RNA sequence: UUGAAGAAUGAGCCUGCGAGUUAGUGAUGCGUGGCGAGGUUAACCCGUGGUGGGGGAGUCGUAGCGAAAGCGAGUCCGAUA
RNA sequence: UGAAAUUGCAUUACGAGUAAAGAUGCUCGUUACGCGCAGCAGGACGGAAAGACCCCGGGACCUUUACUAUAGUUUGGUAUU
């Protein structure tokens, strides 16, 4: 609850790539990243799904 | 009476060519955001069976050659 | 009654499956209704189910 | 001029029963169960492992799906075509290689392991790309 | 049974009887015989004369890899890596 | 006239030891002619009962705000209407 599990998907093809955690106090909002989604088969930003 | 198959080591179990038994790996089914790339790429392939558990698997299968 | 005198209804037999699924035998029985019927003259009374009421095969 | 009385099995042929129970100067006794436990009177399924998650519970399934209109094809290689029709083979058909070995009311794909010197016609059900051009290239052709 | 002459169990004695068997065209080895890139039949039919003959339907071997489409001495994960 | 329970045996001493840790049967000694009859109960861990206490495995029956069901009781809908 306090350190939940966060989906990261690309902003480009909505493509849930990367799951990680976060603090969800610390880091109230949606995060922003730059991963390597394989579909897109470069970097693109991936963000929290919501 | 012919003797049946076990069910499970018919579904879980292949035999190769040469004779060796092989499963599937074990411990990817969930919980796997802790796990990084490295111990799910360890878990992702198929495992030789070790002596003991091969012949216990040919003997629960009725001459059923694996899946 | 559970036995219709028209068309011979008898009762079935099953199971009662609770959410475990832990079966119990029991019954089904035709809805007997009894009726007084006046057949060629005779009046009397009958127990019948209320298909055969329906249908129209007792005379009332 | 055998007579009856002159027949003998090969040596090893009829090996002898070993009747277990009948004295100590063999399995006697305990017939070769040892003793006490479950060993000594019935046996141990193959799928119980003690009590801990047996084999074929701890493994997952291998999961998929079976074709239910899959069709096996047989196969028959062009080392195998070679050596059944050397003398200048024209005209392969499945009834031929069902005479020699293909297991005929089936397909009959030809793979393409071998060289294939000769010059051969197969007439068959479906073919691998290395075996089409192997017998093209031999100076034959495919069919169907 | 760690250990019994044991004051641990059983047996008064003799005679008789009393416990690893049988069935699968089961599973998996070995010996042996037949045939051999092939082996073998089941039900059934004929022999009212049997243990012999037919019957190849099926089945195992003949190619594997893949969840599968499929491809095939390769195939699958993979980007015709 | 005529049983019984019991019974591995037998030509079945005692002391101090030793030993599955309390020995007629083992050791070292001591004593002791063979066989009966009537008696007593210290021992043969005497007989009788595959300990009933204790633990372990199984069962049975009893209890309840254990679980899951269910007869009965009750609610409404619908058929009879
Ligand atoms: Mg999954
Ligand atoms: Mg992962
Ligand atoms: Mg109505
Ligand atoms: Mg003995
Ligand atoms: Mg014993
Ligand atoms: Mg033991
Ligand atoms: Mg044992
Ligand atoms: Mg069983
Ligand atoms: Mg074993
Ligand atoms: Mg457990
Ligand atoms: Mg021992
Ligand atoms: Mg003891
Ligand atoms: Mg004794
Ligand atoms: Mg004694
Ligand atoms: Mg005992
Ligand atoms: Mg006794
Ligand atoms: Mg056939
Ligand atoms: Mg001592
Ligand atoms: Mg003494
Ligand atoms: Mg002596
Ligand atoms: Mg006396
Ligand atoms: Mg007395
Ligand atoms: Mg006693
Ligand atoms: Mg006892
Ligand atoms: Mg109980
Ligand atoms: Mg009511
Ligand atoms: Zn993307
Ligand atoms: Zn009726």
């Amino acid at each position: 609850d306090v350190r939940p599990k966060i989906t990261l998907a690309c902003t480009e093809c909505k493509e849930r790539n990367y799951i990680t955690k976060k603090n969800r106090r610390n880091n109230p909002d949606r995060m922003e990243m730059a991963k390597f989604c394989p579909r897109c088969r470069k970097h693109t930003a991936h963000r929290e799904t919501r | 009476p012919k003797m049946k198959s076990h069910s499970g080591t018919k579904k879980r179990f292949k035999v190769t060519g040469s004779g060796k038994v092989t499963a599937r790996k074990a411990g990817k089914r969930h919980l796997n955001e802790h796990k990084s790339s490295r111990v799910t790429r360890r878990l992702t392939g198929e495992t030789v069976l070790s002596k003991g558990e091969a012949a216990k698997v040919k003997k629960l299968l009725a001459g059923h050659p694996g899946r | 009654a559970a036995v219709c005198d028209i068309c011979a209804k008898r009762p079935g037999f099953g199971h009662n499956v609770p959410w475990s699924k832990k079966k119990t035998n029991r019954r089904w029985s035709p809805n007997i209704q009894r009726v007084r019927v006046v057949e060629n003259g005779t009046h009397k009374r009958m127990n019948v189910c209320t298909s055969c009421l329906k249908a129209g095969r007792v005379s009332r | 001029a055998i007579e009856l009385h002159d027949l003998k099995p090969a040596p090893g042929a009829h090996k002898a029963k070993t009747r277990v129970g009948r004295g100590e100067g063999s399995k006697g006794k305990t017939a070769g169960r040892g003793t006490k436990g479950t060993g000594a009177r019935k046996n141990v399924p193959e799928f119980f492992a003690g009590g801990q998650m047996p084999i074929h519970m701890q493994a997952p399934k291998l999961g998929g799906f079976h074709n239910p209109f899959r069709t096996e094809y047989q196969v028959v290689n062009l080392d195998k075509v070679e050596a059944l029709f050397p003398k200048g083979g024209k005209i392969t058909v499945d009834d031929l290689v069902s005479v020699g070995a293909v297991r005929d009311n089936e397909l009959v794909k030809v793979l393409g392991t071998g060289e294939l010197t000769v010059k051969v016609d197969l007439v068959v059900d479906a073919w691998s790309k290395s075996a089409q051009e192997k017998i093209e290239k031999a100076g034959g052709s495919v069919t169907k």
